DNA sequence: TTGTCATTTTGCAGGTACTCTTATTCAATATG
RNA sequence: CCUAAGAGUAC
DNA sequence: CATATTTTGCAAAATGACAA
């Protein structure tokens, strides 16, 4: 859905390098795994919590606001 | 036969 | 690359592969059975009879009268509009998918037909043949027969057309995938039925004890007339050591098995040459001969036409026609009757005699054991019932209907002499509630659960519901002819194993084209005329049927069959058209019906520049459907209807691929002729004359076992669980789950992408809808609460989000009107003014009766608080006053269940009246209980959870999510399980994704020299320490990310309990169900075991004491129990017996006493006594 | 057996007794077509059917490419590349002895060793 | 004063528990 | 509330 | 305008003669 706060096994905070992580994809044209090396996720754990992630918010942003203000 | 598989017979 | 025509390797298979899915996608025989319906069916439907003629006669007393009218009504072309909805106020608007879900409309849109009603007037005069002529009053003026449910992306539909970003305007998710119907408010599938097909013979053996050895039969059937089932048997009376071996046939509406030399007399061939050279197409064939002479000599008595007539009317069972007129009522039989699949004219008694012959021809050679019996399981035999035909079927049943109630109607009005009106004539109502009851009802009529409600727990197991096939009841066993068509491995394990299947990825469906430009082509390019075939001058002629309708002999089948060919690779020939060349039996087989089960494939041609056969299919089409697909993500489209249309691409059914040879893979396969040891063994076939190639082996598998990673390394039934519980896989279901009020929602938090996925899954959007997460897991006997499929589960990785969900659940409540004035009302019931008010507490509903969204809601609140009039002045109860002119109808919240009130919706039905809608939010965190899977069918349930202080940890500090037992590997040999684990730890370290397709060239070994090289050890052992005292494990651990799905049955919806509550109100035992507060049942077998037991008290406890105790009073006289028993006056008194002095109580079950009281009620005295009148 | 049939009403013919010259005389038995008997038999019924296995072999058979290729020996005309299946008749008791066809030649020859 | 042998009709029921959801209750012509 | 149907869990 | 009625597994039991 949204970006996981911590990786879940060793509790590393990762919530804050998900749009480190796609600039880097993007503007540097980086692989995955020398992003996530970057990022400084050393451990499979948080490295499988970052690269497997899906951005779904983004479909559910899609829609119009139930409430709009 | 059986029923199922009457007797036979009956 | 850069040759243009360089042969395609296995990898550029999957270009191939994404241009069909970018023109087909994975519903694409729903949305095209369903336009061909309503494109075509209609309008043949329409214009098929429903011609009303009704010839009033002058029936004149006087001359001056002596006009003979006659009112026809003609229906013309017919229109089907745009979905839209009536309302209360009558006002009529465009109803779109997402407000008929809401307000549990019906996506249905109306049906319109040019009625032409036309009279003619003729003189009666005797003798004078009638002539009826117009009167120039031509009136015709569209009416409204009724409205057609219409499925969603279908070619009538408002999403047809629509845009990502308008389906994202109109609240539809783009990942829906349509295919469905809407029937008040809730989305129907159709299951494709499957049937046996129409038009073919099969010959079948018998057993011993009956006296016919060999049945060859038809199930001949018309599309374009009747569409009734009339089935034509032949059948040889007599066994192997039987001399009077005699043939007859089955004729409809005969009592007695005609011979069949009877019957080509009748048909108007009287020479027996003549009868054997249509039967036997082979002089030499002298044991043919043999076997058929008896029954020439059978029907020797009979050596007319007009006598065999008269004979098949005397055995006709109407007996009801002289004997002058029985001739016609046979030629009627043998035209109308007789193999209909033909035809259902007069002069085409040739044809029907030589079918006649060839299905005679058939059981002889079966008998002779020159061709085994029909396999009944080949599925190219099998046709799959769609939406279009199924719907097809009921709309000419409910339109013949409601023709027959126009001329009913007609009749009517005009031998009453009232006026006629079209809309007092025709009555939707009739259409719609038809279409409505078919579709909304698992039955169809006026065959049960054809139509289902559509499976909305994952967007996998939507998918696998839109592509399933239902057969009617070894038929269970996975037949050969189902490679490529059906899932090897998806099926349910209960009783439906095997009758239950599903589609292959890229297997479609036959929609059914017309015969008529075929025949011609046929005609056209040399195809003898079968009235002047004559056998024994074209002895060498192969026979030519289309839809299993001989239509002639062909001399030179080789280029017919290249011509034909060439044909259908231009598109000339609808590629949907299979067309089956069967050499040694001499046979052209070309079928275009509905309901063909077919499969794409390469096409392997000659090449003669290399020398050797390769693909037609080459690096520039690949580079031509690459640059397509980028420019979707200027230069000319090139689309898989290319690949089709320039024969690079072929359709073949079973029935073709029964005639076709073809290679697994192009690599390998079509080249002519150190090998790595971790490789798995192939063979190169040792044989070069391949006619086509697989695109890609992974294609046999369905929706469900694509996900599977490695299924070439498990054992079978672990693939099979694996496809039935992805299905129960926890997910997203849609993009727009929160603007649907579904009646349960299940939600992960957060959805992981595998990390071992497969190149199939990308087109099922599983990547983009995930239904799992990735777990650290480790294999070890750590603490022995993880045996027998238990799992331990890290709790601080809980705490963080693993695994939890979101559970949405909804309750809908209407105000109806019981009357003119008798409306409901949603308001907040006073138990001042209100009846049968509920136990819950209904503090948090506000005025209008509906509680505002974000409030805590428990089990057993009111949620929706309804009330209904009733009739007042009435005093009971004790506290029962005329105030209480309110029954309360209110809807509390399920006992088990609790949560935050998510959303509210209130609007208006289609009778105009308000009702609500209120979705429920909760929260569910992993626990002790609850079922998660792997990937590979290793179900289980948590048993323990653990802090992460408490695991094992590796020297990296890594613990794992979840521990499973060694036990679990061994004897259910999921290496796929391993090899997975140990391919998303390559993964994860190196940042791929690991591609776990199944038969690719991705060995064990690869994977460790990669992990190696990772710094890890090969096999995935790691050193791990325990968790309590720090001390190294003596063995190391197997330690990996793991893909795991968390199931939909968790331990807090099945728990349940009950000591006292509610019963039965006739049998007075405790109802049935946990939703009932029910109780448990202590069945007979129970019973056995507690009398194994010996314990005779405790079964009488719990047979009497637990379940249902009376006390009732019998008399010693009789044993009845008619005693009046004014127990608070202390007087027992048997009317009767009339005593009062001789009375008995006894304690038995109440179902006991409503058994006998059942008995008497049926005549049956059983008498009960209390002392013994026999010893023993 | 070669059952024959009338030629002026094309119908059967049946065995009949002779007593002038006691021979075999063929009979119609309804326009009372008479003639003579090729051969004494007049019934034949194979227990043990040899017949039928090569069956379904046409003039095109090559151009099945179902059926597998091989390179033995043509006795007749010495080529590699032929055609081969096993027997044709579906009895259970049948023996899995192949034959050839020569797609140059179109002679079918056998693997069987007895009969060699 | 007793065997004979050879076609035509005779009845059916399918394991144990358990969970959930959906639809539907005769339509319509006719008389009070 | 009853009935019917469908889907599913453990054997 | 509203309620009322129009797939599966056989051995026998029974039947029609019958023959002097
Ligand atoms: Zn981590
Ligand atoms: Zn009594
Ligand atoms: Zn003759
Ligand atoms: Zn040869």
């Amino acid at each position: 859905m949204i970006v996981p706060v911590r990786c879940f096994s060793c509790g590393k905070v990762v919530g804050d390098k998900w749009e480190s992580y796609l600039n880097l994809l993007q503007e540097d044209e980086l692989d995955e795994g020398t992003a996530l090396s970057r990022l400084g996720l050393k451990r499979y754990c948080c490295r499988r919590m970052i690269l497997t992630h899906v951005d779904l918010i983004e479909k559910f942003l899609r829609y119009n606001p139930l409430e709009k203000r | 036969t059986x029923p199922g598989v009457t007797x036979p017979g009956v | 690359f850069e040759d243009e025509s360089a042969p395609i390797t296995a990898e550029d298979s999957w270009a191939v592969i994404s241009a069909f899915f970018r023109e087909k996608g994975l519903v694409s025989q729903q949305l095209d059975s369903f336009n061909q319906f309503v494109d075509y069916t209609l309008q043949d439907i329409i214009c098929e009879d429903s011609t009303l003629i009704l010839e009033q006669l002058a029936q004149h007393t006087t001359e001056s009268d002596n006009i003979s009218r006659k009112y026809e009504i003609s229906f013309g072309k017919i229109y089907v509009t745009k979905p839209m909805v009536n309302e209360s106020d009558g006002v009529t608007h465009a109803l779109y998918p997402q407000e008929a879900r809401l307000r549990n409309l019906t996506y249905s849109s109306g049906l319109f037909v040019d009625v032409k009603k036309r009279t003619y007037e003729a003189i009666d005069v005797p003798g004078r043949e009638l002539k009826y002529e117009l009167i120039a009053e031509e009136s015709e003026g569209k009416v409204f027969i009724g409205r057609l449910p219409i499925m969603l992306r279908s070619k009538n539909c408002y999403l047809s057309e629509a845009t990502e970003s308008d389906l994202y305007k109109l609240k539809e998710c783009p990942f829906d995938m349509g295919g469905y119907f809407i029937i008040n408010g809730s989305e129907k599938v159709l299951i494709a039925q499957e049937r046996s097909a129409g038009n073919i013979v099969q010959v079948f053996k018998k057993a011993a004890p009956s006296p016919i050895s060999h049945v060859a039969e038809i199930r001949s059937a018309l599309e374009k007339g009747s569409r009734f089932i009339s089935t034509l048997q032949v059948k040889l009376y007599g066994r192997e050591g039987s001399s009077a071996r005699t043939i007859k046939a089955t004729l409809p509406y005969i009592k007695q098995d005609i011979p069949i030399v009877i019957i080509f007399r009748a048909l108007g061939i009287i020479p027996d040459g003549e009868i054997l050279e249509h039967i036997c197409y082979d002089v030499n064939d002298w044991q043919m001969l043999e076997m058929l002479k008896p029954c020439v000599e059978d029907g020797f008595v009979i050596q007319d036409r007009e006598t065999a007539l008269d004979f098949i009317g005397r055995r006709g069972t109407a007996l009801g026609i002289k004997k002058e007129k029985r001739i016609q009522y046979a030629k009627d039989i043998l035209q109308k009757e007789f193999l209909p699949h033909i035809t259902q004219l007069e002069g085409f008694e040739s044809r029907k005699a030589f079918f006649l012959g060839y299905m005679i021809n058939r059981l002889l050679l079966c008998a002779l054991d020159r061709k085994d019996q029909d396999d009944r399981d080949h599925f190219g035999k099998k046709r799959l019932d769609l939406a279009g035909p199924l719907l097809a079927q009921l709309f000419k049943t409910l339109f013949k209907k409601l023709t027959k109630d126009i001329f009913r109607y007609m009749q009517r009005t005009v031998e009453e002499a009232h006026d006629f009106n079209m809309k007092l004539a025709i009555n939707a109502k009739t259409i719609t509630s038809g279409l409505k009851y078919a579709l909304a009802t698992g039955n169809w009529g006026e065959r049960a659960g054809v139509s289902q409600v559509l499976n909305r727990y994952t967007y996998s197991s939507t998918l696998s519901h839109l592509r399933r096939t239902n057969t009617p009841i070894k038929p269970r066993q996975l037949h050969n002819t189902h490679w490529g068509l059906v899932c090897p491995a998806e099926t349910p394990e209960g009783q439906a194993c095997g009758l239950v299947k599903n589609l292959s990825l890229m297997s479609c469906i036959s929609v059914g084209t017309d015969p008529m430009p075929i025949i011609t082509f046929l005609s056209e390019w040399g195809m003898e005329p079968l009235e002047d075939y004559v056998p024994h001058q074209s002895p060498d002629a192969t026979r030519v049927f289309v839809n299993g309708v001989w239509h002639g002999v062909h001399r030179n089948p080789a280029r017919l069959m290249e011509t034909l060919r060439t044909l259908r690779r231009k598109g000339d020939i609808n590629p949907e058209v299979s067309m089956i060349r069967d050499i040694r039996e001499k046979e052209l087989k070309i079928f275009t019906d509905a309901g063909r089960v077919y499969r794409p494939l390469f096409i392997v041609e000659d090449d003669e520049s290399l020398g050797h056969k390769e693909l037609k299919v080459r690096k520039g089409h690949i580079a031509k459907l690459m640059a397509t697909e980028y420019q979707d993500i200027d230069v000319e489209e090139y689309t898989w209807s290319s690949l089709l249309n320039e024969g690079l691409v072929e359709y073949i059914d079973a029935e073709e691929e029964e005639s076709i040879l073809i290679a697994m893979q192009p690599e390998d396969l079509e080249p002519a002729e150190d090998v790595d040891p971790a490789k798995r063994i192939r063979v190169s076939h040792h044989a070069t004359t391949f006619t086509h190639c697989e695109i890609h082996p992974s294609m046999i598998l369905g929706v469900a076992a694509s996900i599977i990673p490695f299924p070439d390394h498990n054992q079978s039934p672990r693939n099979t669980y694996q496809s039935a519980m992805g299905k129960q896989a926890m997910g997203v279901f849609l993009t727009n789950y929160n603007v649907r009020m579904d009646t349960m929602a299940n939600i992960l938090y957060y959805p992981q992408k595998p990390l071992g996925t497969t190149r199939a899954m990308e087109y099922l959007k599983f990547r983009e809808l995930p239904a799992g997460q990735n777990a650290i897991v480790a294999i070890a006997c750590y603490s022995g609460y993880n045996q027998e499929d238990s799992m331990i589960m890290n709790q601080s990785s809980i705490d963080r989000g693993l695994f939890r969900s979101l559970f949405f659940r909804s309750y809908m409540d209407q105000e109806k009107k019981y009357g003119m004035s008798i409306t409901e009302t949603f308001e907040k019931p006073q138990r001042t003014n209100t009846l049968r008010m509920k136990h819950g507490t209904y503090d948090k509903l506000d005025d209008d009766g509906l509680i505002a969204p974000g409030v805590r809601v428990s089990g057993e609140d009111v949620i929706i608080g309804k009330t209904t009039p009733i009739s007042p002045d009435e005093e009971e109860l004790g506290q029962r006053t005329a105030y209480h002119s309110k029954r309360d109808a209110s809807t509390p919240l399920r006992s088990t269940e609790n949560g935050i009130v998510d959303q509210v919706l209130v609007t208006t039905n289609q009778d105009g009246l308000k009702f609500v809608k209120v979705r429920v939010r909760t929260t569910k965190i992993p626990q002790i209980g609850d079922k998660f899977a792997s990937r590979h069918g290793q179900k289980g349930t948590i048993g323990i959870t653990y802090r992460r202080e408490d695991m094992p940890f590796t020297a990296e500090g890594i613990v794992p999510d979840l521990i499973i037992n060694p036990h679990a590997i061994p004897s259910r040999m999921t290496v796929a399980h391993l090899i997975e684990c140990l391919l998303s730890k390559v993964a994860a370290l190196s940042g791929n994704e690991g591609d776990a397709s199944p038969f690719t060239d991705i060995t064990v070994e690869g994977i460790s020299k990669l992990l190696r090289e990772h710094g890890y050890q090969s096999r995935g052992f790691e050193v791990m320490y325990n968790g309590h005292t720090g001390k190294k494990l003596m063995a190391q651990i197997f330690f990996g990310p793991t893909y795991y799905q968390r199931l939909r049955h968790m331990v807090d919806d099945k728990i349940h309990a009950r000591a006292r509550g509610p019963m039965q109100v006739l049998t007075r035992q405790p109802v049935e169900g946990r939703s009932r507060d029910g109780g448990l049942r202590f069945g007979e077998m129970e019973r056995d075991c507690m009398i194994a037991h010996g314990a005779a008290s405790f079964l009488k406890e719990r047979l009497m004491e637990a379940s249902d105790a009376f006390r009732v009073h019998i008399c010693g006289i009789c044993g009845l129990m008619t005693v009046i028993a004014k127990l608070n006056h202390n007087q027992f008194e048997c009317k009767g017996c009339d005593n009062k002095i001789d009375i008995y109580q006894i304690h038995i079950p109440y179902a006991a006493k409503l058994l006998f009281q059942e008995l008497m009620a049926m005549n049956i005295t059983p008498r009960l006594y209390t002392d013994r009148s026999r010893d023993f | 057996t070669t059952f024959r049939f009338c030629r002026d009403c094309n119908n059967m013919l049946y065995p009949r007794e002779d007593k002038e010259n006691n021979r075999l005389l063929f009979e119609c038995r309804t326009c009372s077509y008479v003639e003579e008997a090729g051969s004494p038999l007049v019934y034949r019924h194979e227990l043990i059917t040899n017949i039928g296995e090569t069956a379904g072999v046409v003039q095109d058979i090559g151009s099945d490419p179902t059926l597998p290729r091989s390179d033995r020996e043509c006795p007749k005309c010495h080529s590699r590349e032929n055609v081969f299946f096993q027997s044709q008749q579906r009895r259970k008791d049948t023996s899995m002895v192949l034959f050839f066809v020569c797609l140059s030649c179109s002679h079918i020859f056998t693997s069987d060793q007895k009969n060699k």
